[PDB]
């Protein structure tokens, strides 16, 4: 190569980065093609390339053009392809181009032009490409188009066209591809695209059009059509009445309403067809001729049946997307082994019948989620073989059938509240992830399974209470708390001859311990019963009355207790102070506790299962509540209550028989907040982030440490009362007499 | 100031015909057309300062302006054409014949 520039040995010469401000020099008399590009020349001076008569490929892309001379080209009359793109000519070279009559290549596309001359393009006769693409022009060159015949492939994208007139492209019969997109077309005339006999591709993308163009069925031989992210409103009857040989359609991401039935019917071509959100359309569409189609979606429409002759019709279907519309009633999809997926999500389907799904042998994808499906047959699944996938949750299902869904991978199933049925694993062969309502139909299944609703150590597989020592000491603390709450309770009861404020109000709180004793032996009992079979139990255990029965009695002891407590001390207060009477508005008082303890118990009753958080049935669960208000407040109020008594037992050790059983009810308070507050504090834990404890800690520290105060307080009573071994010793002398 | 061209060939008048002017690196633009019946074009920056007289019979071009600004340093062509009078131009696109042009600074 005598240039700098490195030239091929078949004639060929490649320049590119060479920084050249002028034409190459010194290079061969003959040369095929010739790439000048990424220089830094702009003008091309007189017969610059008439050193070349021989060329016949031209490439100048990027070099930053500015002006060409119009006798430059002269003299190539051997040129075939001449590219100039990016460069900074704004407007189409009439007279340069006109020096040759040869080429078939032309590229002028990336470079601001804002307008074409008339007679330009004039004497091409044999241009067959031309790349007019992210351009300025705001108007298709009529005339100048009209020039050459010859053309096949035109782009006029990105630039600023707003309306093409009428018979814009009328001499433009050889044309194969025509590029409008990303343009500014909002008005379409209904006589501009006649004449393209052989146009085979339109693009109308990106555009502003407000109403579907009439002149597509001037030109019939078309095959794609693109008119997506257009503002669309109603697409009318016999749409594509003009393109039988049509294809493809492109028509989302605009806003539509209406789309008439004979839109696309008559379409034989047509193999995917997708509409979503065409809310004012409440009828199947008119498919008929269209017998190509592999993927029909109709989305977010208000249609509400499918034709019983769909699928048997549509023998090629592979997917069928029907979601968000409101359809009653499937038809019966045999008749077609194509269809793949099927999706039919958010409708109001009620039922599943046998031969719905029987015949589907290819079938792999079911969704029937979001519906009022509420009993399905147990032959419905057996008939399709290879499913892998299944969803049928949020729906009101009683009970789910095992018959040919050994097979899938993946089950969902929640938001069934009303299936409280066990799922057997022996059906399930094979399954990665499973969604169940309950944590105890995930129970029974454990390369490994997956389930969504976890049992974290809350919702027991095997044992209620858990560990063997924590079950001793449970069953520990109700038999010492029943006897001994028996015992005061039938010593004060038959030693009544007197009864001061006092010794009722410790009669009264030992009543109300007799009560969480009880819910202590429910438990208890539940979990004999129950032994390493919990998860057949806690199914209806949670969902029924035996929980509300516990639970209600664990919240009415706890609170009648802490209120009877609280009276206990002002009693006690109000005697240090000093016929007086006051005894009597006492035995009110206490009725209010008890009234009030009532009504705390059955305040989450008429909620949303406070009780059926966890088996336990206490209002305190792991981590997210049913009711965060509820919980909040029943501890404060407590810890309130607490902090109050503790004052007035401050105010009398400031002040100072009557001094008799104060140091009881000081004993009393101690222990009733080291069994309360450190079980308070610690399911408060749980809201704070910043602490974190384990769900086995929680729950065995729970069940052990709820009951101890019932526990303690009679043996308590009992072991240090003088009061209580005369009253003992009245229980003797009336058993004798 | 006052400039003109001269033409080799016969008068252009009845054809598109004008002046371009050439900054050092960028295009070419006009700044003055003469058309049929002698009416004139010009570009924004050049009304009334800038202006433009052609005649027949003497077959030249001149080109007159006023209050000069060193800004207006550039190469000046003037350029016709002959045919097709498609429309009246102010781009470099619809000219055929260009000429030598002077300097002016």
């Amino acid at each position: 190569c005598a240039a700098p520039c490195s030239c091929d040995g078949d004639r060929r010469v490649d320049c590119s980065g060479k920084g050249l401000t002028a034409v190459p020099e010194g290079l061969s008399a003959f040369t095929q093609a010739l790439d000048i590009s990424m220089n830094n020349i702009t003008q091309l001076p007189e017969d610059a390339f008439k050193n070349f008569p021989f060329l016949e490929e031209l490439q100048l892309a990027g070099n930053d053009l500015s002006f060409i001379h119009p006798k430059a080209l002269s003299g190539l009359k051997e040129l075939k392809v001449l590219t100039l793109q990016n460069n900074q000519l704004k407007t189409v070279p009439s007279e340069a181009i006109r020096g040759l009559s040869a080429l078939q290549s032309l590229r002028l596309d990336a470079n601001h032009i804002t307008s074409v001359p008339e007679d330009s393009f004039e004497g091409l006769v044999q241009l067959r490409h031309l790349w007019l693409d992210d351009n300025s022009l705001t108007e298709v060159p009529v005339h100048p188009l009209s020039n050459l015949p010859t053309l096949q492939a035109l782009t006029l994208a990105l630039n600023k066209i707003s309306s093409i007139p009428d018979f814009a492209f009328t001499n433009l019969s050889s044309l194969v591809v025509l590029h409008l997109h990303n343009n500014k077309i909002r008005s379409l005339s209904q006589h501009c695209f006649d004449g393209l006999d052989n146009l085979e591709t339109l693009d109308l993308n990106y555009n502003n059009l407000g109403e579907f163009p009439q002149a597509i069925k001037a030109l019939p031989s078309l095959k794609e059509l693109g008119f997506h992210s257009n503002s669309i409103s109603v697409i009318p009857d016999g749409a594509f009445d003009g393109n039988p040989l049509l294809r493809t359609i492109h028509l989302y991401d605009n806003p539509l309403s209406f789309v008439g039935n004979s839109a696309f019917h008559n379409l034989s071509d047509l193999h995917s067809l997708v509409i979503r959100g065409a809310s004012m359309v409440q009828q199947f569409p008119n498919l008929t001729g269209t017998v190509h189609l592999e993927s029909l979606t109709l989305t977010g429409t208000k249609i509400s049946s499918i034709p019983n002759n769909l699928c048997q019709e549509q023998k090629m279907l592979r997917t069928l997307d029907l979601s968000y519309n409101n359809i009653r009633d499937l038809p019966s999809f045999n008749g077609c082994h194509a269809l793949e997926e099927i999706s039919l999500q958010r409708n109001q389907i009620y039922q599943i019948k046998e031969g719905t799904f029987q015949g589907l042998i290819s079938l792999r994808i079911l969704d029937l989620s979001r519906n009022l499906i509420h009993e399905i047959h147990s032959r419905a699944f057996a008939t399709l073989g290879p499913i892998t996938n299944l969803d049928v949750s949020f729906n009101e299902l009683t009970s789910f059938p095992t018959e040919g869904l050994n097979g899938l991978n993946q089950l969902k199933l929640v938001g069934n509240f009303k299936l409280k049925e066990a799922l057997a694993a022996k059906d399930f062969v094979n399954l990665r992830s499973l969604s169940v309502p309950y944590a105890y139909q995930c129970c029974a299944f454990w390369i490994i399974i997956h389930c969504t609703p976890s049992t974290g150590a809350f919702k027991p597989c095997e044992y209620l209470l858990g560990s063997w020592m924590i079950r001793l000491t449970v069953w520990f603390i109700f038999l010492v708390a029943l006897f001994f709450n028996l015992l005061v309770i039938l010593t004060t009861f038959a030693s009544c001859t007197s009864l001061p404020s006092s010794k009722l109000f410790i009669g009264l709180i030992s009543v109300s311990n007799l009560f969480m004793g009880i819910y202590t032996g429910i438990l208890t009992f539940l979990d004999a019963v129950s032994w390493g079979r919990f998860a057949e139990f806690g199914i209806w255990w949670e969902t029924g009355s035996g929980c509300k029965v516990a639970g209600f009695l664990a919240v009415f002891s706890s609170e009648s207790a802490i209120f009877l407590l609280m009276l206990a001390t002002v009693e006690r207060s109000l005697s240090a102070k000093d016929k007086s009477n006051h005894l009597k508005q006492f035995r009110v008082a206490a009725l209010l506790a008890f009234l009030g303890a009532t009504v705390a118990g059955c305040f989450p009753l008429f909620h949303r299962g406070e009780y059926s958080a966890s088996p336990l049935c206490l209002p305190f669960p792991t981590g997210e509540t049913p009711s965060l208000g509820f919980t909040v407040t029943l501890v404060l109020l407590n810890s309130l209550a607490f902090l109050l008594m503790a004052v007035i037992y401050t105010k009398l050790y400031c002040n100072l028989s009557q001094s008799s059983m104060i140091k009881h009810v000081a004993w009393l308070i101690f222990t009733n907040c080291i069994f309360f507050c450190p079980v308070a504090f610690f399911s408060f834990a749980p809201l704070i982030t910043a602490i974190s404890i384990s769900p086995e800690i929680m729950k065995s520290v729970t069940l052990i440490f709820f009951p101890l105060p019932a526990c303690l307080n009679p043996v308590l009573y009992v072991f240090f009362n003088p009061k209580f071994k005369e009253d003992w010793k009245l229980l003797k002398r009336r058993v004798t007499k | 100031l006052r400039l003109s061209c001269a033409a080799s060939g016969y008068t252009y008048s009845p054809y598109c015909m004008g002046w371009f002017r050439q900054a050092p690196g960028k295009a070419r633009e006009g700044v003055a057309t003469v058309d049929l019946d002698g009416s004139t074009i010009y570009a924004d920056s050049v009304k009334g300062r800038f202006t433009i007289s052609q005649d027949n019979a003497k077959n030249t071009l001149y080109l007159q302006m006023n209050s000069l600004k060193p800004e207006d340093t550039a190469m000046y062509y003037c350029a016709s054409r002959t045919r097709a009078g498609v429309t009246c131009g102010l781009n470099w696109a619809i000219f055929s014949y260009w000429g030598q042009g002077t300097q002016v600074t």
